[PDB]
């Protein structure tokens, strides 16, 4: 689902 | 040219190509593949009968010959590392009437033996390091070729000298008996040795030429795993990076990016014995990013355009990079596979090295039509917390700065955008 879209936050967490 | 006898397959057999028709006799024992590669094992049927003609003329005995060859010799079991290093076996025997060459293995030794009609016995050797955190040579396709003077009997490797032994003590080596292909020793039930391009010559060959015959035998359109072996598409590999040799891939817990950890080693007690391990990090796949072009094979070949995908929780994720990435390197994203505006999951699979390698590299581009290079996968150094001791952190990586390092020549070898891919392999146990 917006499983997808949770990993994309943490993602950008990840990089500043 | 100056060929004699050159063994390749045809038609699920090996036969003489040389020109001179020997005959081959190929028994049950023996596996072969449209690969050129042939298996010897323990087994009393695992076997290669070469007779040379007789009805052509030929020399009953010569002192000017040469013998070329690729080879495969699996790692060392570990609880067996004993009867490896002491226990001598024959692979290939050529001797009628007590004179003649042999070729045999003693654990991390290749070794030629000349014996002249008087009994005399001469042998050149070549030891690989079984010491060594990732070997160039344990279990991974080499070239071999020994050639033979009056004077110099040479054995060289990958195109270079490495041993040489006097032989002037020999006057009179007879070359035209039975080539029995067969593992003959004390040998474990499990041993194998895997050849292909079995040559000789009448000739002792030139470096030059030695090299050459590398470069030409190690050609393809295909690329290679770490092995030596084709790269597959729809087959499971662990990642090796060449630039950082003690380094793997693995999923950073809670965070869908690659950290990079330092491999394992051999944990036992064996003094005589060290390596990293092979087997961990991430279990990576290949897939075609078209189906609509021609595939009727399942082979990786350069300049194809793929996915890059892993398993994570019993599932296929894929490696992707971030549109946007202003600055020079950026860590790559690992997540499940998901049409994404704001992130590429295309990879061009190049080969830049010119000289024969096992390494591959990485290229992220916005389509298969698309002209621009976003960067490189590789591995950098980033920033990861602190403000007096600053903590830096190794990750799975895109670098646009690698597009400059790899033009320049020669092909740095050094570089963490070379790549190569790990299969499970039964001459590889750790
Ligand atoms: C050492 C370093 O930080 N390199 C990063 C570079 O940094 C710039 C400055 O250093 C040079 C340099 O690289 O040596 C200085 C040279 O003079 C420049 N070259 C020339 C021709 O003179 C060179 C140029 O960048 C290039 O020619 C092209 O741009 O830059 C560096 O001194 C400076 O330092 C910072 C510092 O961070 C601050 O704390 C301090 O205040 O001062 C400055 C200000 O910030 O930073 C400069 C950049 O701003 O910059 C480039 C980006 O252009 C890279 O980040 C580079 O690091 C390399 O990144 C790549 C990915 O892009 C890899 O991560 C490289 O690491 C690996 C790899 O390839 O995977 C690891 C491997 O283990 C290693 N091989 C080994 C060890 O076997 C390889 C590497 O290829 C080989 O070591 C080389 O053969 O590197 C990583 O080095």
């Amino acid at each position: 689902e917006d499983a997808f879209s949770k990993l994309k936050e943490k993602f950008m967490n990840e990089l500043h | 040219n100056n060929i004699i006898l050159n063994l390749r397959y045809k038609d699920n057999n090996l036969i003489d190509l040389s020109g001179y028709g020997a005959k081959v006799e190929v028994y049950d024992g023996v596996e072969l593949n449209d690969k050129n590669q042939f298996k010897l094992t323990s087994s009393a049927n695992s076997k290669i009968r070469v007779t040379q003609n007789q009805n052509i003329i030929f020399n009953s005995v010569f002192l000017d010959f040469s013998v070329s060859f690729w080879i495969r010799i699996p790692k060392y079991k570990n609880d067996g590392i004993q009867n490896y290093i002491h226990n001598e076996y024959t692979i290939i025997n050529c001797m009628k009437n007590n004179s003649g060459w042999k070729i045999s293995i003693r654990g991390n030794r290749i070794i030629w033996t000349l014996i002249d009609i008087n009994g005399k016995t001469k042998s050149v050797f070549f030891e690989y390091n079984i010491r060594e955190d990732i070997s160039e040579y344990i279990n991974r396709w080499f070239f071999v070729t020994i050639t033979n003077n009056l004077n110099n009997a040479k054995i060289y490797i990958n195109g270079k000298l490495e041993s040489n032994t006097d032989i002037k003590d020999i006057r009179e080596v007879i070359a035209n008996g039975e080539i029995i292909f067969k593992l003959d020793g004390d040998i474990d039930r499990t041993q194998f040795i895997w050849m292909k391009y079995f040559s000789i010559f009448n000739t002792e060959l030139s470096q030059s030429n030695i090299e050459e015959r590398y470069k030409i035998q190690s050609y393809s359109e295909y690329l290679k795993d770490f092995w030596g072996n084709p790269l597959m598409y729809n087959k499971e590999y662990y990642m090796f990076n060449a630039g950082n040799k003690n380094s793997y891939i693995k999923l950073k817990k809670d965070s869908p990016v690659g950290e990079i950890l330092t491999r394992s080693k051999y944990n036992q007690n064996s003094k005589y014995i060290n390596y990293r391990d092979l087997y961990i990090g991430e279990k990576f796949i290949i897939r075609r990013k078209s189906n609509s072009q021609s595939i009727n094979d399942d082979i990786v070949r350069k300049e194809d355009y793929i996915y890059l995908d892993f398993f994570n929780l019993n599932q296929e994720w894929r490696v992707y990079t971030y549109k946007y990435f202003k600055k020079e390197e950026e860590k790559l994203f690992l997540a499940p596979i998901s049409d994404s505006d704001e992130f590429y999951n295309t990879i061009q699979i190049k080969e830049y090295d010119e000289q024969p390698t096992y390494s591959c590299q990485l290229l992220f581009k916005k389509d298969e039509e698309s002209t621009d290079e976003i960067g490189l996968i590789g591995i950098h150094r980033f920033y990861e917390s602190g403000w007096w001791f600053e903590e830096y952190k190794d990750y799975f990586c895109i670098s646009k700065w690698y597009l400059k390092e790899v033009k320049r020549k020669p092909y740095n070898l050094k570089l963490g955008c070379n790549w190569q891919f790990i299969p499970k392999d039964e001459g590889w146990t750790e």
